[PDB]
């Protein structure tokens, strides 16, 4: 738990 | 006063604001974090002078605001923020200004203060806070 | 519904 | 390739990227929206040249990305993004590049694409997307 | 008192709580919305009796809480929530209880109250609120 | 703007 | 088919669905987590029979879905989800069904799958996913 | 990092 705001990240695409 | 709206960022690295132990809170400028880099927002200045500047540099990202409180009262007939104190998970900065009037507090159990908006004329008229995970 | 990201805003304090 | 991470912003105003109809997707630079103002992020360039640049200017904020799709395949033995098409609530931009390989699609029912990260060498190696309300 | 934590839901349809004009706020039970259907959470009762029950039925989803305020004070030496008033975009319910002590207010510009947690013994000891878009 | 909490929804997949 | 929308919850504890190695994916019922307690959602059944049921019990909360993929194809002229595989931070469940058609994948770097919606007739027609922090 | 969805929680009020 820190002062950095979290984000929803989807991926990656490029190793399929 | 002149309204302002910093918007939302990724965190807070530093807060700069003025205060007068006789009157109320003056201007303020925030240095936000933007995806890992410092981002200095617009300086929102008071219409007058004679304030003391206080600079709060947070040990980002290990240190973050955990609570905001203060007093709102009347000065020269205007309802303004007269005092402010910022509680961090590391320490307490404040109070600054006149602790007279109606108190207010915004303790946070989970979440981050990530932006500011409000209005400033001679003194800080009012403000709102952006919250986020 | 537009392309602007929404935020949770609490306040204001200064008219009490 | 060299990894990159734009981080998260308030929206997207413009997307610039390169493509080669013989090979794959090259570099890319995004112009995000940051609390109502344009914010140009770092340009992430290909290690080589010979690409065609495509510039997609969105009618922000009325226009936003509604879907992203493309194909991933091998070029000179490297697995890279060979094609890209962006679907907007207003129109479709693409496809660009070679539509050969494994297709992929990210349709969005509710929410906004608000940032990009990934890796680029000779071509776009891979990428991820930031989502938000 | 006994601590409780309703958790987070999709909204609020109804709030039921007790109050004593001589003492403070007592028990409380919330009827949340859960993806379009009513969901009655655990009843959190006071250790004693002699309260008046107030039932606030919101015109969900057109009506939602826009602000929460009240007073915290000491009763029999315990620091508890002595009064509560709920402001809606449609109307104001309250205040209920004794408006004596330290006031507090949580106005919301954007966002929804989506859950409650806290502690109740003889009276409401303290509470926190879940916020969400 | 109402009292219903919003969610990020990705999809659908099934008409490709 | 008949459309359905489970809505959003706090997580996923178990997934139950049917599949036919000759045709496609059938019905499905999800057991979500709701603020720390199991919550079984509506069973969404196929219009027919002859499927094999698979039950995936996750080691909640240490175990969560990290990726979803599959194939969409035509069966008796209808475009449906023919196969599904769920990748967890602990292990991989699948693929189940016929891996023929157009593949699709939804890898997640940060975030949680927190709900499902879609349509089911004879087979799973299509589905969307709720995402959240 | 686990499978439990996080929430923004403000408070508490009752010890002032
Ligand atoms: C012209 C101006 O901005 N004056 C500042 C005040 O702002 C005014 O406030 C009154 C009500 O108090 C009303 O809202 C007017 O529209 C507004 O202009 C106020 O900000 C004071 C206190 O800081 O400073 C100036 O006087
Ligand atoms: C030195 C460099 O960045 N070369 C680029 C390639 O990157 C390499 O890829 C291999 C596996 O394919 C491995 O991950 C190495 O660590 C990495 O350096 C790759 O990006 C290609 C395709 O665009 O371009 C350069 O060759
Ligand atoms: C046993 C019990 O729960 N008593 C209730 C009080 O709770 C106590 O409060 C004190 C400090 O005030 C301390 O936190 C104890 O751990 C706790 O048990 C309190 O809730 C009062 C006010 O409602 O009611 C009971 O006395
Ligand atoms: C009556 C019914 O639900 N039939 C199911 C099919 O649904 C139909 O699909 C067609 C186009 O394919 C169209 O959307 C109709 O409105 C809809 O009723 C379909 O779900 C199939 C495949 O599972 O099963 C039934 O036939």
């Amino acid at each position: 738990r820190n002062g950095k705001s979290q984000s929803i990240i989807v991926g990656p695409w490029g190793d399929r | 006063g002149v309204t302002f709206d910093d918007g939302a960022y990724t965190g807070i690295r530093e807060i700069n604001f003025e205060y007068n132990s006789e009157t109320a809170i003056g201007g303020l400028r925030v240095t936000y974090d933007l995806n890992g880099m410092p981002f200095v927002a617009e300086d929102h200045k008071s219409f007058i002078t004679g304030f003391k500047p206080v600079k709060i540099s947070l040990e980002f990202p290990s240190e973050y605001i955990v609570e905001v409180s203060g007093y709102v009262g009347k000065v020269e007939g205007y309802t303004v923020i007269r005092s402010l104190t910022f509680k961090t998970n590391k320490q307490t900065y404040g109070p600054y200004g006149v602790t007279n009037g109606t108190p207010f507090s915004l303790p946070i159990e989970n979440g981050l203060i990530v932006g500011f908006k409000g209005s400033i004329g001679y003194w800080l008229d009012y403000f709102s806070i952006y919250l986020s995970l």
